[PDB]
RNA sequence: GUUCCCGGGCCUUGUACACACCGUAACAAGGUAACCGUAGGGGAACCUGCGGUUGGAUCACCUCCU
RNA sequence: GCGGCCCCCUGGACGAAGACUGACGCUCAGGUGCGAAAGCGUGGGGAGCAAACAGGAUUAGAUACCCUGGUAGUCCACGCCGUAAACGAUGUCGACUUGGAGGUUGUGCCCUUGAGGCGUGGCUUCCGGAGCUAACGCGUUAAGUCGACCGCCUGGGGAGUA
């Protein structure tokens, strides 16, 4: 879900605007930070056969998101991972 | 369910028992569950009830007798 | 047709239960969609309220126990 | 004259509540020899009564189809419920290399230099009405000249 | 208050309940002649006995 | 003017406008207006009705359903035309050759009821010549004796008799038909859109049609 | 997803005819507009417009005749999967000439005989009949 | 008077039938609806339980409210 | 596949009005995950029903219809088998194509004054047009018109088995 007062913080940092959450350097961050807020879900209970697809969805959209950023500008790519830390 | 009608009656009149359920709860708890079966006869029934509505729509245009 | 879901816009409450009594009977049964012309929105809202009131003994479940 | 021709002939039945009785069918096509042909499906309890019934419908469905003296105009198929008869105009193709339940129609229409083969279905009723469908599906160079170009040596030259 | 004799109660109406729309002009109820016309013309309907 | 001030006026929700194209249509919750091609295409009717009258043409006024069933008897018997206000027989252009089996029968029945044994027999058989005669006169007595085939096939609606339209396209002759925003204009050569069949409309419509046929016969 | 514009364009013309329409509209590629101009000289399509800033709304006024389609047997030839290339002499004329093949040549878009006229060969996009 | 009964006829419904009605398992509602999957058993077809589907039949009468 | 209520964690779908990177999109053999019911190993368990089995009969016979009992099982948790009519038998993403009755969930605009009217999306049902087909019929959720990707068939039985 990603709570709103974590989200607005992240968007205003990476982006120039507060509505600039459509730029790849921000799209990937809110996706990663969404999973970082979802860790509390897959850490406990374990059997979420429905939320399983949700994970595969947002993370796959991130694997290809990082795919084009990789092919277009390796400077902001290595900068995305250097400002948040979503490489490893 | 509970009918009284004071004392001038000389009749039962369990007409509210039928307006309640009567055979309602029975239809499901008299013979085994079968789970999916009733669903099947629900589709057939609707097909013939909605066709009754199509019937009411077919008679309005002519029926010249 | 009814004037409770016309002059009664936005979620029908259940503190005072007299209005749900228009939509249930004196037996403890819940009135069906086809009688009072009331689109499901209003209908299922009443549904939530009712289940809650019966847990708290405001509304009864069956007739007698 | 108009040249009558028998294509299809069979042995079907009715069967009553007594024993078994047979009906007989025929499908004929007539053609003056210019492209004006007409198909007719006749059926009766006997063949001759059916072919004359096939004559009633034949001289009734006379369709006008222009041609290029013996040879056709352009290559076109013939869809009719599974039937896909393809026909090649072939200028100076030397004769008509068509086939059974398909040749005798293009002959009575005055189209003697063509090639053809019935694909898809196999019933004479269908393959024949596929070649008939191939006649109506044709566009005359003059017709296409009327549809576009507005000059024959414009759409072709 | 007959429909065959008189008729239209609603604007261009077949009283039997077959022709309602105001598209209907003159067409009767073949069973009991209701010429779909003006209920205003029903202030001009004279009969006999 | 404005053709009774309602030639396009009002049309049944169940008009279901596949028909929509050529009528334009201003809608009044069930619709109402078949507007356009309705209006100017009445003059094109005057056009062909004059030409096929120069080639000496007969009209077969087919107006059924009691909403034209007497103006048809009028607009047909006011000039020369033959008509069908009564039950339109499915086969009056295709089976027409075999309908004339019966027309040649009526051609002799009429003769024998006027010069034959109309009353030179048992009064029961004489009555049989009476009853039979009038049954052939109200349903087939409209076209009665056609002889030369009808050149213009008039239809009251594509809504109701598209088969009369179907059979018309077996000859490819001019099909003249007044229709409604619930029809299937598939084969008619000179369509005349407009409201439904309506004795008010049909009196203006039909009357003006037979009269314009009278132009070409001169 | 809407992979080949030219292809979905031919589809709007096929059903355009099977809809009794007189003018279709579409986001524009100048190849599409070029073909319209070529089919204008031929008499298939008539009067094309390019009105539209960032949304080029190409308008094309189709054509009937007797109440019959002028474009009735049309289809994309060079498909993204198998793009067929032709020379100058192997080049097939649609219906032996009663139809034209609109080819992408070394001089933009023209017909099959206009390419023979050009003296070069190329990509046969779609047959028009 | 047609509900009882014997025969005839019209309409409709159903059939893997038309060669045309050791145990009946399917096809009429086969008088216990059919079929697939899972486990076990029985001389043998298949049976029992569970989930699903329509490649299924009639929705005809007897009693109560305007 | 799943119907009482609620608490904790949380997923998918959708809509009004704007801001953006600027095709970051789709499918895909080997692979992985979910995978009704059932069987088995293990710890709890048993009201109702019910394989094997005993008994009384319809019967020429009953290990079958029915009934009185009754074990595995039915239930909860951890794994294996990884199977199906897992079938509106309709693979998945995108684009295109006259309407009515509904059902169901939101919003915008107007006197929501009142049980409404005119649009915009998702899912689904019936009647139909363009179209396809052997027919039945599906029909904006298509069996219609295309692009893309994978799998499958070449008569059945043998056998979806060793």
């Amino acid at each position: 879900s990603l709570s709103t007062e974590a989200t607005a913080k992240i968007v205003s940092e990476f982006g120039r605007d507060a509505n600039d959450t459509g730029s790849t350097e921000v799209q990937v961050a809110l996706l990663t930070a969404q999973i970082n807020h979802l860790q509390g879900h897959f850490a406990e209970h374990k059997k979420d056969h429905h939320s399983r697809r949700g994970l595969l969805r947002m993370v796959s959209q991130r694997r290809k998101l990082l795919d084009y950023l990789k092919r277009k500008d390796v400077a902001r790519y290595t900068q995305l991972i250097e400002r948040l830390g979503l490489r490893r | 369910i509970k009918v009284r009608e004071n004392e001038p009656f000389d009749v039962a009149l369990r007409r509210f028992k039928r307006s309640c359920e009567k055979a309602g709860v029975l239809a499901e708890v008299r013979r085994r569950e079968f789970y999916e079966k009733p669903t099947t006869e629900r589709k057939r029934a609707k097909a013939s009830a909605v066709k009754r509505h199509a019937k009411k729509l077919a008679r309005e245009n002519a029926r010249r007798t | 047709f009814c004037r409770f879901t016309a002059e009664g816009v936005q979620e029908i409450d259940y503190k005072d239960i007299a209005t749900l009594k228009n939509y249930i009977t004196e037996s403890g049964k819940i009135v069906p969609s086809r009688i009072t012309g009331t689109r499901a929105k209003y209908q299922r809202q009443l549904a939530r309220a009712i289940k809650r009131a019966r847990y708290l003994s405001l509304l009864p479940y069956t007739d007698r126990h | 004259e108009l040249q009558e021709k028998l294509i299809a002939v069979n042995r079907v039945s009715k069967t009553v509540k007594g024993g078994r009785i047979f009906s007989f069918t025929a499908l004929t096509v007539v053609g003056d020899g210019n492209g004006r042909v007409g198909f007719g499906y006749g059926k009766a309890r006997e063949v001759p009564a059916a072919i004359q019934k096939a004559m009633e419908k034949a001289r009734r469905n006379m369709i006008n189809v222009a041609l290029n003296n013996g040879t056709l105009q352009h290559p076109v198929k013939g869809v009719h419920t599974g039937s896909r008869v393809f026909m090649q105009p072939a200028s100076e193709g030397t004769g008509i290399i068509a086939g059974g339940a398909m040749r005798a129609v293009l002959e009575v229409a005055g189209v003697h230099n063509v090639l053809a083969k019935a694909y898809g279905s196999t019933n004479p009723i269908n393959v024949v009405r596929a070649t008939i469908d191939g006649l109506e599906n044709m566009n005359s160079p003059e017709m296409v000249a009327a549809k576009r170009g507005k000059s024959v040596e414009e759409i072709l030259g | 208050f007959c429909a065959r004799i008189f008729g239209p109660v609603k604007d261009y109406e077949c009283l039997c309940g077959k022709y309602k729309r105001l598209k209907h002009r003159g067409v009767i109820c073949e069973k009991c002649g209701v010429e779909v016309t003006q209920t205003k013309v029903r202030r001009e309907r004279m009969g006999h006995i | 003017m404005l053709k009774a001030g309602v030639h396009f006026g009002h049309q049944t929700r169940y008009w279901n406008p596949k028909m929509k194209p050529f009528i334009f249509g201003a809608r009044n919750k069930v619709h109402i207006i078949n507007l356009e091609k309705t209006v100017p295409m009445f003059n094109e009717a005057l056009a062909e009705l004059n030409k096929i009258a120069s080639r000496k043409g007969k009209i077969l006024f087919v107006g059924t359903k009691r909403a034209a069933s007497e103006a048809v008897k009028d607009a047909a018997l006011s000039c020369d035309q033959f008509f069908v206000n009564h039950r339109w027989l499915g086969g009056m252009l295709t089976n027409w050759k075999t309908v004339r089996q019966s027309i040649k029968r009526l051609k002799d029945l009429e003769t024998q009821s006027q010069d034959g044994t109309f009353d030179k027999l048992t009064k029961k058989e004489a009555l049989m010549r009476t009853r039979e005669l009038e049954k052939l006169e109200n349903s087939l007595g409209g076209i009665k004796d056609m002889g030369g085939l009808p050149d213009a096939l008039f239809v009251i609606d594509a809504d109701h008799e598209h088969i009369a339209i179907k059979e018309a396209n077996n000859l490819g002759i001019p099909v003249f038909a007044i229709v409604d925003t619930n029809s299937d204009p598939d084969g008619v050569d000179f369509v005349i859109p407009g409201n439904d069949d309506a004795i008010r409309a049909v009196t203006l419509y039909l009357g003006a049609v037979a009269a314009t046929v009278r132009e070409g016969r001169s | 997803s809407m992979q080949d514009p030219i292809a979905d364009m031919l589809t709007r013309i096929r059903n355009g005819q099977a809809a009794n329409k007189a003018a279709v509209t579409m986001p524009s590629s100048k190849l599409k507009v070029a073909i319209a101009n070529v089919l204008k000289e031929e008499g298939f399509i008539e009067d094309f417009k390019v009105e539209g800033d960032t949304k080029p709304e190409l308008e094309l006024t189709l054509k009937y005749f007797q109440g019959k389609a002028v474009v009735e047997s049309i289809q994309r030839v060079s498909r993204p999967g198998l793009r067929i290339y032709k020379r100058k002499d192997e080049l097939p004329k649609v219906m032996a000439g009663l139809g034209i093949a609109v080819v992408s040549t070394s001089k933009g878009v023209m017909t099959d005989r206009a390419a023979r006229q050009a003296g070069l060969g190329g990509e046969i996009i779609c047959y028009v009949a």
